[PDB]
């Protein structure tokens, strides 16, 4: 009745790059059609729809993974919540990001992540700027039923840049993908299986690669943090200026 | 709500809400005229200006929003007539 | 120490770093410890589970206490 | 305690979205013509409150 | 008073939660990985004059590192003394620990 | 009708018990490699059609209709050489039906590699032997060297014009590596971590090349399905479910044995006839895990008249997986048995996805509490809810396979769990 | 079992390690199976070959050598060596008796199997005996299930030649201690069902199905 | 509307920067984007020599970030031009949602 719907622009003003304006696949994100290029994962078909789907290991620059199931939107006619990060949007697919099954799937997974995770948030360097804290305080449940012995992991020596507290790390594999692909040095690894999974070099091996300090921004958890910025500040104290850099001429 | 039926449609110009306290976001010209209504009216008797809350939205074009609260001691109801007037 | 020389100018009372580096590491049984705090789980720090796979003592970050495997 | 499903218990975000729909002149003239008469019970009820003298009769002065 | 763990070691890991929760922004915390490796506050200065004594710091602190001692008798001749220095005068809570530990052992039930 | 009776001339896996020679000169006598040249010459579409007509369903846990699975492979090869990974690796608790095909008549498995390869336009078969099957993969490499020397496999499929070679990979002790989307990776050289399904193995699986992962029993009955009658095969079992499953009656039966027998057989009939009987008589039965370990329990009140076919066991709120029926009698601690199953799923869970990686250690902790009684009567509803949080969300069906034993234990023996909890309560105070 | 490396004189990336002869040929064959590229596929067989060659465990030098042979960064080889359970990364003695422990064994006395084996050997669970001969290690389902309790020995005495991964199934505490003593005495006990009256995977009273002489059925 | 606003003269010749704060690189979440903020450079912050804490002198130290956040570059520019500031709008760098799929990890390197 002459409603005023919100604009529903992409999640971060993200420019959507059509390879051609012909193969635009049209999917329904919460009953609101969006035209996404062919090949867009459901997560990107929602980031085109302004819906911000909580992701722990899905980095746009990095490869796609299922190392955790924090996204689990419910598409129309699938028997199980599909991971939005890897499910390619098919034409006509109806994505329901806020249906009770999707929200229960998100709460389920954010309980598993916070289950074996140590209570290091006060002593965690990334305490304020944390995907895990900001997804638990927004999509995860308000309470945790796990009252048992969490697993704990020794702290690997990854050099004079990345302070490592692998107990906090959720084994989403984002860094072991960043070092293999973008940094291209292939030193980090997901050693072991099960909860015993440990991320880092199997032999004590400082991350000799440059460009491997960005694993901290890649890391959705405090685990991998800047050792130079050991604890000196907090995510809220820091006044940020959008400066440029002058060390190397890449600017 | 009875108040919206009798009120001249032009006076409740821009907006109208229906929870968290009902409001008639009106226009600055029809404001004191709208405040004349809702008071000195048999079925809407406010008589009590509780509050006049200036609210500043810098990102609007009409920056401020002079939120007149109004209690109706007779009918036990509270209406929040608003406006919008910039700095000048 | 040097960090402790920034906030403490007394330099006669032992620096907290030494007060915690002189307490012996606590033997335990398993591969994971609790270190809930002093004794009362509500008057100590959030429980921090420490791994004892290494041979050297693994300190508790919040309390400085040290735990060893004691196999 | 052992049932931590939240979206059912949620209060901050478990609310119907704001439905801000526009009225154009056609709608309000339709409504004014539809409102044929203001029969009683289309009027706001009065908050009736009278005063009545009482000394200590509520409970007998003992509450 | 900044509490301590029974075995020395200031209880104040520098999370900055009290610096964040403080309504008057009295607490100024600067943190540095000490040589031992465990985080600690190089600067923990509560400005008592710029402080509302609301106990938010006692609630926000995760390890009960900062608590309000029942002292309330610390009127100072000069304002500069009233600004409680970085972890040195708030470290006088060790004297008040015998009462602060009692109050915490009796209040922790709430 | 009334199923169960399979005559010795209808058992497909002759020399199951290794009584006769497994290799050639002992396999040709059992009909192996009989006239595969004609079959390969009969084409790929005919093989797929006869496999679909025979109604052969997946012998592995998935239970998918084979043949229809083989029709998923691309017809026109676009440069990617379609593979055929045979899922020899089992590692499912209770399941030895693969261990009696890798050894003890492996030539059926090799001929099935070839016949399914020509069936699904494949170009090489990677028999992913379970890592621990060292003697079994040694027998299978012996039979592979034989079928290479006898011109059966390699550069001419049994003298035909089909180039098809069987390579034998072997994992190393990982139930998770056995999964269809994880076999491809554990064979690609990487860790045995499943991949998500949106890329299906038939579209981009092994090395990115198309492939279909088939359990040895499905690929190994394929030869005799084609050489015998697809009508003869489908003449067994009920309407949809048809064939002769290779069972493994595992535990707490006075005569545990793996024996091939017609599907849709009454579970009680199988127990009472072949493996002897539930130790201490049928009235001593406590529960039965009818499939492998990836399937809920059967509390002996719906185990009398339940048929060992996919459809009926699915309709009984359970599943027929590898049909590795595990029997448990009134003497066992069923909660301890399911606790050890959940420990197994905690150990053999490649940890790639959060719902399984963490919630399975959680299920193991809750089961090792409830088996003592250290829990609270409302945790049995947390345990149900934890399992339902794991089930639909994991990358592969191992999440299922880890939430299903505990879900079945709750659903059926909730009286026993509640009894242990109340007995712990009364033990205190 | 640590999921990382602690250096030792026996085990460090400094030590030179490379496939011995009578194993370079196996390396070449294993790599011949899989294509020219994608030779990473051969990390499981090459790692198992290195484990057989080095007497039962994988030193970091061995993983580095497998990585050089297979041409991937050593982290990928380390990732696969810590993932798969059969790859022991610390010495497990000469035999490493693997007694299954899953439910189809647990209900059939496999806990008693392991306890008898442990108290006879005298090691906690996975510690190697002071004799350096034996070590016990729990393993999940080993396939030998109808053969109800089982124990797998991994003869690492010779190395890649006398490497026998025998299945001793249907065992009992007495059978297990007998097997261990006959193993320490040097000889190789006969694997398969340690319980006669049943053929392999048989119904324990003589098989009841496969009786008639095999023959080509009516095709 | 700069003169009627009571702001002192010396703070209406100020040079501002109307940016849109980029996403905090540490956390991959866009819930703080699209809020254009005037950035009064306000660089002058010494250290009050008695205690370790800092001490600004510019009145516009914090209000650039705090409590003054518009919702569109047009509203922010209209604001900084009413008050007579010399705004230099710094456009926000937005990400390309390049098409990507799972099946590209398992690509076949032909031979
Ligand atoms: C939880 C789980 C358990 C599995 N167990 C087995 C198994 O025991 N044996 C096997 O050959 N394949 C196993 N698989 C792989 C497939 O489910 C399926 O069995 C195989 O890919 C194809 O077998 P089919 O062609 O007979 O359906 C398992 C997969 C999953 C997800
Ligand atoms: S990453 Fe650090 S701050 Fe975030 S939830 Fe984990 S411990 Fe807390
Ligand atoms: S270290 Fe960080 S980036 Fe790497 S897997 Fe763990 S949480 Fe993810
Ligand atoms: S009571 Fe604590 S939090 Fe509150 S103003 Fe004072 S120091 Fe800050
Ligand atoms: S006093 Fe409490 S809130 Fe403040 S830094 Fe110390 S632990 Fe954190
Ligand atoms: S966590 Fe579970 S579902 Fe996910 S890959 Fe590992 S075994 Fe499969
Ligand atoms: S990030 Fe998409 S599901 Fe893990
Ligand atoms: S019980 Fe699973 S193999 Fe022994
Ligand atoms: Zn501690």
């Amino acid at each position: 009745p002459t409603q005023i719907l919100p604009p529903r622009n992409p999640v971060g003003g993200a420019r959507v790059h059509f390879s051609n304006p012909e193969d635009a696949i049209e999917v329904f994100v919460d009953g609101y059609a969006v035209k996404v290029p062919k090949g867009f994962t459901v997560l990107q078909a929602c980031e085109v729809a302004g819906v911000d789907i909580p992701r722990f290991c899905y980095h746009s620059r990095l490869s796609i993974a299922g190392n955790c199931r924090m996204c689990l939107v419910e598409v129309e006619k699938s028997p199980k919540p599909v991971a939005s990060c890897a499910m390619p949007a098919l034409p006509g697919m109806k994505i329901k990001t806020d249906t009770p099954i999707a929200k229960k799937a998100r709460e389920g997974v954010m309980e598993f992540l916070l289950m074996n995770h140590p209570l290091d948030c006060p002593i965690c360097d990334q305490g304020g700027e944390c995907d895990l804290q900001d997804q638990s305080m927004a999509f995860g449940s308000d309470r945790g039923r796990f009252t048992e012995m969490k697993r704990s992991v020794v702290d690997k020596n990854l050099g004079p840049l990345v302070k490592t507290v692998m107990t906090r790390c959720i084994q989403c594999t984002r860094c072991v993908r960043f070092a293999s692909e973008v940094a291209g040095v292939q030193d980090l690894g997901i050693l072991g299986r099960g909860s015993g999974e440990e991320i880092g070099t199997y032999v004590e091996k400082l991350m000799t690669s440059e460009l491997s300090g960005n694993v901290i921004d890649i890391c959705p958890v405090g685990a991998l943090t800047s050792k130079p910025f050991a604890f000196k500040a907090r995510n809220w104290e820091l006044k940020a200026t959008e400066t440029i850099d002058v060390s190397d001429a890449v600017g | 709500k009875y108040s919206w039926e009798t009120l001249p449609k032009k006076w409740v110009k821009k907006m109208e809400r229906s929870e968290h306290g009902n409001r008639f976001d009106t226009n600055t010209d029809y404001l004191f005229q709208l405040l004349c209504f809702l008071k000195l009216h048999t079925y809407t008797r406010v008589q009590v200006l509780i509050d006049i809350c200036g609210v500043d939205y810098p990102s609007r074009k009409r920056r401020f929003e002079v939120v007149y609260n109004l209690l109706s001691t007779r009918y036990n109801s509270r209406i929040r007539v608003q406006t919008s007037a910039d700095e000048v | 120490g040097n960090h402790t020389a920034k906030w403490m100018q007394d330099r006669s009372k032992k620096s907290p770093m030494e007060l915690i580096s002189e307490v012996p590491p606590i033997k335990v049984d398993g591969r994971i410890v609790a270190c809930e705090g002093d004794t009362n789980p509500a008057l100590g720090h959030p429980i921090e589970f420490i791994c004892l796979d290494l041979n050297e003592p693994a300190i508790c970050k919040y309390c400085g206490l040290r735990y060893v495997q004691d196999h | 305690v052992y049932n931590i499903v939240y979206h059912g218990r949620d209060q901050r975000r478990n609310r119907p979205p704001i439905r801000r729909y526009v009225l154009t002149k056609d709608n309000v003239v339709q409504m004014m013509n539809e409102k044929k008469s203001f029969d009683v019970s289309d009027f706001p009820k009065v908050y009736l409150t009278t005063v009545e003298e009482d000394l200590d009769t509520r409970g007998g002065g003992y509450e | 008073a900044l509490r301590r763990y029974p075995t020395g070691e200031e209880r104040c890991i520098a999370c900055k939660l009290c610096e964040a929760v403080c309504p008057a922004q009295a607490i100024t915390i600067e943190a540095e990985e000490r040589e031992d490796g465990s985080r600690r506050t190089t600067r923990y200065d509560i400005d008592m004059t710029k402080c509302i004594y609301c106990g938010f710091c006692q609630e926000a602190c995760p390890v009960d590192a900062i608590v309000e001692g029942p002292n309330f008798e610390f009127a100072t001749e000069t304002h500069e003394e009233l600004l409680y220095d970085k972890e040195k005068l708030l470290e006088n809570g060790d004297r008040w620990e015998t009462e602060i530990a009692e109050n915490l052992r009796s209040e922790s039930l709430y | 009708t009334h199923f169960g009776g399979l005559k010795d001339e209808d058992r497909i896996f002759t020399n199951l018990y290794g009584l006769h020679d497994p290799f050639l000169k002992g396999a040709m006598k059992r009909g192996d490699w009989h006239r595969t040249k004609d079959l390969v010459l009969k084409g790929t579409d005919w093989i797929v059609n006869e496999m679909k007509k025979s109604g052969l369903r997946g012998r592995g846990g998935a239970g998918f209709p084979s043949g229809l699975k083989w029709s998923f492979m691309p017809k026109v090869s676009d440069g990617r050489p379609s593979y055929l990974v045979v899922n020899a690796d089992e590692s499912e608790p209770g399941t030895c039906k693969d261990r009696e095909i890798m050894r003890h008549d492996p030539h059926k498995l090799l001929e099935g590699c070839l016949i399914a390869g020509v069936g699904m336009r494949a170009s090489a078969a990677y028999i992913y032997i379970r890592g621990e099957y060292v003697n079994e993969r040694l027998n299978l490499e012996k039979a592979r060297r034989e079928a290479y020397a006898a011109g059966l496999l390699g550069k001419n499929a049994c003298g035909s014009g089909y180039d098809f070679e069987v390579y034998i990979h072997f994992g190393a002790g990982a139930y998770i590596c056995g999964e269809e989307t994880a076999l491809l990776e554990s064979l690609e050289g990487k860790q045995g971590k499943p991949r998500l399904k949106p890329p299906f193995p038939a579209n981009a699986g092994l090395y990115g090349c198309p492939t279909t992962v088939t359990n040895v029993e499905t690929v190994a009955v394929s030869p005799t399905i084609l050489r015998r009658g697809p009508e003869w095969f489908s003449s067994f079992g009920r309407k949809n479910n048809a064939g002769t499953k290779l069972f493994c009656i595992s535990g707490h039966v006075n005569k545990p044995c793996t024996v091939e027998e017609e599907m849709s057989i009454p579970l009680k009939e199988l127990i009472e006839r072949h493996c002897g009987g539930v130790r201490g008589g049928w009235d001593n039965l406590l529960a039965i895990i009818p499939g492998g370990s990836s399937v809920p329990l059967i509390p002996k009140n719906i185990c009398e008249d339940v048929l060992m076919d996919f459809d009926a066991l699915k309709a009984v709120q359970s599943g027929l997986g590898t049909a590795a029926v595990i029997v448990m009698d009134k003497s066992t601690d069923v909660v301890d048995a399911i606790a050890r199953l959940s420990y197994f799923y905690k150990h053999e869970s490649c940890g790639q996805c959060t719902p399984c990686r963490e919630g399975t250690g959680w299920l193991w902790m809750i089961m090792e509490r409830m088996k003592v009684g250290n829990a609270k009567l409302e945790e049995i509803d947390m345990l149900q809810e934890v399992t339902k949080q794991i089930e639909g969300h994991t990358i592969c069906a191992l999440g299922d396979a880890a939430a299903w034993p505990v879900q079945g234990l709750i659903r059926h023996f909730r009286p026993e769990l509640e009894r242990r909890i109340r007995e712990r309560a009364e033990r205190e105070l | 079992a640590l999921n990382y490396h602690l250096d030792s004189p026996d085990n460090k990336p400094d030590l030179p390690w490379e496939f011995s002869e009578a194993n370079q040929s196996k390396v070449k064959e294993i790599l011949s199976y899989y294509p020219s590229n994608y030779k990473q596929s051969a990390v499981i067989p090459l790692l198992d070959l290195a484990q057989q060659q080095n007497g039962g465990w994988l030193p970091v030098s061995a993983m580095n050598a497998v990585a050089k042979v297979i041409e991937v960064a050593p982290i990928r080889v380390y990732e696969v060596a810590t993932f798969y359970s059969m790859f022991n990364r610390a010495k497990v003695g000469k035999y490493h008796l693997l007694v299954c422990g899953t439910t189809p064994c647990m209900i059939r006395g496999s806990r008693d199997i392991e306890s008898a084996l442990l108290d006879h050997l005298g090691v906690k669970r996975g510690e190697v005996t002071k004799d350096g001969l034996f070590s016990v290690g729990e393993m999940e389902c080993m396939g030998c299930c109808v053969n109800a309790p089982m124990i797998t020995v991994a003869d690492y005495s010779n190395g890649s030649e006398g490497y026998t991964y025998n299945y001793f199934e249907d065992v009992t505490p007495e059978k297990v201690v007998e097997i261990v003593e006959k193993l320490r005495k040097g000889e190789k006990p006969p694997h398969g069902t340690q319980n006669p009256k049943r053929i392999k995977c048989g119904p324990e009273g003589g098989n009841k199905t496969l009786l008639g002489e095999p023959k080509p059925p009516q095709f | 509307i700069g003169k009627v606003s009571g702001i002192p003269e010396e703070h209406l010749s100020r040079k501002v920067i109307i940016y849109s704060p980029a996403r905090t690189a540490t956390q991959s979440g866009s819930g703080k984007l699209g809020k254009w903020k005037i950035n009064f450079v306000s660089t002058l912050k010494w250290e009050n020599p008695l205690m370790g804490w800092t001490s600004t002198g510019d009145p516009y130290a914090n209000v650039g970030d705090s409590a003054l956040a518009f919702d569109s570059e047009e509203a922010a520019k209209s604001f900084a031009e009413r008050h007579g500031w010399d705004y230099k709008v710094k456009k926000p760098n937005t990400p390309l949602l390049k098409v990507k799929s799972y099946s590209d990890n398992f690509k076949w390197k032909g031979n």
